[PDB]
């Protein structure tokens, strides 16, 4: 009986948290917009329509926090927690691209380092 | 998180809602988890309900 | 002391990117997370010592759930989940392969009567002896 009504009397609206770190690149932009919120989730947006193309949660009880969030050509990387576990995503699908352990330090800063051509190295500063 | 189906009059069954960490939330019978449950198959008892 | 669990999930068919889409691998529920790759694998670290449970949560095709025993000095041994009993049942290789059946069934089904099947009923039966006697008439 479930399947003959599928939507009659019911709804859900997705909603995601406060924005934190969101940025507008894609020089092409076709309708990618992405956005990393303050309660462990990062979601996409949609520029032309609005609706939600992929999102992802971890965690929310004291740990997995968003702390920096860089952004290359078509991919995006950032860095969970306070510097233990760092996991890239791409933007044209959804998905992890590859992850990073870190030592037990403590976050401060990251940044791009390109060595003569183009960015080929993310330099990550901790406490010591 | 778990919570129970409360009615107007409560003539209807009480079934127990609960949510899962995947998302879907699953209704079970309250009569399932009834305290008078014999352990060994007794006449009456499999004879009434 | 800390370990990492590593897995690689295999659809039948589709494509894994398809599937790669809000998938997610939970170890105790809420505790320890983990995110799948760009085809398929979970790896997950920053775990300490005890058993666990890993599953794959989608509300797509699912999966079943598999028992792991993680000790101190660095044995992985993955068995059957087991409830009502503790013991060993199957050990079969650590190397996490997942092989999901297909779409568990949301909806439950709903079934008519057949046009040769509601003839067996007892009224239907007794109008069809004064349907032949009065087609036999004109004839």
């Amino acid at each position: 009986v479930y399947e003959d009504q599928v939507g009659k009397f019911d709804w859900r609206q997705q909603y995601v948290g406060k924005v934190k770190f969101a940025s507008l690149e894609f020089s092409p932009g076709s309708k990618k917009l992405v956005v990393a919120t303050e309660k462990n989730v990062i979601a996409a947006l949609n520029s032309r329509t609005g609706e939600i193309l992929w999102r992802h949660v971890d965690k929310g009880t004291a740990e997995g926090a968003v702390d920096a969030m860089l952004l290359h050509g078509q991919d995006v990387i950032t860095v969970s927690n306070g510097g233990r576990i760092m996991r890239s995503w791409e933007t044209n699908i959804g998905g992890l691209n590859w992850e990073i352990t870190l030592d037990s330090g403590s976050f401060q800063a990251l940044g791009l380092v390109g060595l003569q051509e183009s960015v080929r190295y993310i330099a990550v500063l901790k406490k010591t | 998180a778990m919570e129970a189906t409360i009615t107007e009059r409560g003539i209807t069954s009480r079934h127990l809602l609960i949510g899962l960490p995947s998302g879907a939330i699953l209704s079970l019978p309250k009569a399932l988890l009834d305290p008078r449950r014999p352990e060994i198959p007794t006449e009456q008892s499999r004879e009434e309900n | 002391d800390r370990f990492k669990i590593e897995g690689r999930a295999v659809v039948p068919g589709v494509k894994p990117q398809d599937w790669i889409s809000a998938a997610r691998v939970l170890v105790d529920g809420e505790e320890h997370v983990g995110f799948l790759k760009t085809d398929g694998s979970f790896v997950v670290h920053d775990i300490p010592s005890g058993s666990y449970v890993v599953e794959v949560v989608s509300p797509a095709y699912r999966f079943d759930p598999v028992r792991v025993d993680i000790t101190s000095k660095g044995k992985m041994r993955a068995r059957y989940v087991n409830y009502i009993k503790t013991s060993e049942v199957v050990r079969l290789p650590y190397p996490l392969q997942m092989k999901s059946s297909g779409p568990p069934s949301y909806f439950i089904k709903r079934e008519s009567w057949g046009w040769t099947d509601f003839l067996m009923n007892p009224m239907v039966m007794m109008m069809v002896l004064p349907l032949l006697i009065f087609v036999l008439l004109p004839k």
